[PDB]
């Protein structure tokens, strides 16, 4: 009914671009095993 | 400054990542599961 769960498109987008987020610090702090 | 403090947080938020990809690319596969033949699962 009404209050029955429907996914966009752009939701799923917000989702994907907030994970990448996390992943550059991932690859960024790591990156920096010896500057940091 | 406990530089393995630090070290330890990137291992962590790395399984959190994974996970929390998990359920993103699961997320897609619902989206075009409910493009072909309705959805038959209504959960």
């Amino acid at each position: 009914g009404s209050k029955a769960f429907i996914v966009t498109d752009e939701d799923i987008r917000k989702q994907e671009e907030r994970v990448q987020q996390v992943r550059k610090k991932l690859e960024e702090a790591l990156m920096a095993d010896i500057l940091s | 400054g406990s530089p393995e403090e630090r070290e330890r947080m990137i291992k962590q938020l790395k399984e959190e990542l994974r996970l929390e990809e998990a359920k993103l690319v699961l997320l897609k596969k619902l989206r075009q599961s409910q493009i072909q033949k309705e959805a038959t699962a209504q959960k």
